[PDB]
């Protein structure tokens, strides 16, 4: 399940933002 | 609303023309812990000894800001924060300096990021995130009535206050801009096409960033997620979205027009702009006037044990603060 692909991805915690 | 804005924008445009400096010193707060940290600063949960408050302190390594390209971003987000003006904006209290650090005291708000419940509840109903979206629409419309755009929304940057409505932090991408600006930030997953196309790109961004909350907030995932930025922007530029079961037809259609990859037919950046978002099907039932005024039960209000509490916050390494002897960037930082 998509869910479970989300929990299972690395990018679940507190994203970073970008810039350069 | 016309006659709201209108006031609203001659006292932003009185403290933009006239910012305030120097309104306070570290040695009149009391540093108590670090809530969140990053690339060039921290927050802490500090205490203001002489009214005995707390506040969330916002500091800034100057030559940190330096290294990563981050000056102008940096004057833009206290400039814009010392004189906007908005019930889901946190308050901008003091704003300081010292040789080595830029320090941003404003109000703290215990009730921590909609990040955490979000990602421990999984996913909010629809009602719960409609309430929540309508007060950043409305955000939305003050800050770009005075022509800021904001370019940073997601979970991450909001708070839950005590009556359980939201509080829009972290301003290090607002800028003041009437055209085109081409400048790339932001966090992968909220990206507008635009942005990552490298083509220059206005308001409409923050439009395309609601659309991906709203999403998430309703899906309990994002719209676009992989494990490498690149992977995400493949699909964001892609103008395909797949949508849970149980969103309601309003939902796939209020958000087929938010996540529009076309900015020349994205609901928001249209002859009626905002309008065509309020007047929307999925907020039929919201009543904004309501909304702006508080008045609108709250769909869950976080749980505080008191004032100088911090348990609805992650913990993280301490470090002491420290100030150089001398001045390490004066003419860079002038004007903060
Ligand atoms: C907990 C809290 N109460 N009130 C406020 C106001 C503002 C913030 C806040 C603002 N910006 C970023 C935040 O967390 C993420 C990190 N990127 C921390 C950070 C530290 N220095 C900078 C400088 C520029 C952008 C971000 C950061 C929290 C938090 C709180």
């Amino acid at each position: 399940t998509t869910y479970a692909d989300f929990i299972a991805s690395g990018r679940t915690g507190r994203r970073n933002a970008i810039h350069d | 609303v016309k006659e709201f804005l209108a006031k609203a924008k001659e006292d932003f445009l009185k403290k933009w023309e006239n910012p305030a400096q120097n309104t306070a010193h570290l040695d009149q707060f009391e540093r108590i812990k670090t809530l969140g940290t990053g690339s060039f600063g921290r927050v802490m949960l500090v205490k203001h000894m002489e009214t005995g408050n707390h506040y969330a302190m916002k500091i800034l390594d100057k030559q940190k800001v330096v290294k990563l390209k981050q000056i102008e971003h940096t004057l833009n987000e206290k400039r814009i924060l010392q004189a906007v003006n908005f019930p889901f904006l946190v308050k901008l209290e003091f704003s300081f300096k010292d040789n080595s650090n830029l320090y941003m005291v404003m109000e703290y708000v215990p009730g921590g990021e909609m990040f955490s419940h979000l990602r421990r509840i999984g996913r909010f109903s629809e009602p719960h995130a409609r309430f929540y979206a309508a007060q950043i629409v409305l955000t939305f419309e003050y800050l770009h009535s005075l022509d800021l755009i904001y370019r940073d929304l997601k979970p991450e940057n909001l708070l839950i206050d005590q009556q359980g409505y939201i509080q829009v932090t972290d301003f290090g991408f607002a800028k003041r801009v009437k055209g085109r600006t081409w400048t790339l930030c932001g966090t992968p997953e909220y990206l507008a096409p635009e942005i990552i196309l490298s083509k220059g790109y206005n308001k409409a961004v923050d439009w395309w960033a609601l659309g991906v909350l709203i999403y998430e907030m309703a899906a309990g995932y994002p719209p676009f997620f992989a494990d490498q930025p690149i992977q995400i922007y493949e699909k964001i530029v892609s103008g395909k979205v797949r949508f849970p079961s149980h969103f309601s037809s309003d939902l796939k259609d209020l958000l087929r027009n938010l996540l529009q990859v076309d900015l020349t037919k994205r609901f928001g950046n249209l002859k009626d702009g905002v309008n065509d978002i309020k007047n929307h099907k999925w907020f039929a039932t919201t009543d904004w006037i309501a909304i702006y005024q508080r008045k609108v039960e709250a769909p869950f209000i976080p749980k505080f044990k008191g004032p100088g509490d911090t348990s609805n916050f992650d913990d993280y390494e301490e470090e002491e603060i420290r100030v150089s002897i001398n001045e390490k960037c004066g003419k860079e930082f002038s004007e903060f």
